[PDB]
């Protein structure tokens, strides 16, 4: 198989920056979104914690997310599924809680 | 800063 373990962070994304910090997500999203599905989930590999990063009407939003020592990430509030995959994609159905479902990722691009 | 899902 050869591809590793657990997520090796897998930054190649747009809706998945594990570089932004929260704000520079949220100033992108000012950028893009409006259309009130927008999202940018963020996700580091060193030491915290993921969270869910949308945007109502104009009014960012942040959604922690984590596992319970269980192994699988989750949501507080939100919900409960295996990766940010299944968390993302799930809520790429609906919100499950958010603020409003998911349509858009709304995090940067690459380079052109 | 975690709105309520």
């Amino acid at each position: 198989g050869s591809r590793r373990a657990s997520v090796g962070s897998h930054e190649k994304m747009p809706w998945f920056h594990g570089k932004i910090s929260r704000e520079e997500s949220e100033q992108i999203v000012l950028i893009g979104s409006k259309t009130n599905g927008k999202f940018l989930i963020r996700a580091r590999d060193n030491n915290g914690s993921y969270a869910l990063c949308l945007l109502h009407e104009g009014k960012v939003l942040h959604y922690r997310i984590d596992k319970d020592k269980t192994g699988k990430l989750s949501i507080p509030e939100g919900k409960k599924f295996d990766t940010l995959w299944q968390l993302v994609e799930h809520y790429s159905y609906k919100a499950d809680g958010l603020l409003r479902v998911l349509t858009v990722p709304c995090q940067k691009i690459g380079t052109q | 800063t975690y709105e309520t899902l």
